[PDB]
């Protein structure tokens, strides 16, 4: 059981690391979204570009 | 889908391909008692000439 | 996990599995009352010839 | 405080690290010994087996 034991806990670490490779997509998504926005935020964009941008 | 290469690659991994160095702990202690088992066999035959006295 | 096994494998270990030096010395020591016994029944036999004379 | 690590790990590993060259002649010590006791074993189980003359 012992032996048995060990690698359960080793395919556990193999899940989660696994999911926290996802959790790493979905970060550097949300960020250039985040600094897609401050850009959004500037005073010379006609609104043809903020539907441009919005597109992305 | 590269990071999940990896982690799917390494998870595979660890079920299926074989600890090497354990298992030539295993390979080395099952070769040995083939030895001492097949010398006693040798003996238990050997055993029974005894009685031809 | 891992100590565990160790720990627990040689905890096992003493109680079932026997040593082979001291295991060798009992062996040996038994053949050669096997031997003797054998010797001495054989004489035990022959004993009994005297009194046909 | 780099200086204070330094320090410090130097005197942790005086007291916890082992001497690689040290230990290997007290390995080849025992090793050694271990052979000169299992040679003897076998010259003692066999050397009671004259008495069967």
């Amino acid at each position: 059981g012992l032996r048995r034991a060990e690698q359960n806990t080793e395919d556990g670490m193999s899940l989660i690391q696994t999911a926290e490779g996802y959790l790493q997509e979905t970060h550097e998504i949300v960020q250039r979204v985040r600094v897609l926005a401050v850009q959004a935020a500037n005073g010379i964009y006609s609104e043809e570009d903020r539907q441009q941008i919005q597109v992305e | 889908l590269m990071n999940a290469y990896e982690n799917t690659q390494a998870s595979e991994s660890r079920i299926r391909d074989t600890d090497m160095a354990e298992q030539m702990t295993s390979f080395t202690r099952y070769q040995i008692l083939t030895q001492a088992a097949t010398s006693m066999l040798a003996q238990a035959n050997m055993k029974s000439q005894s009685v031809m006295r």
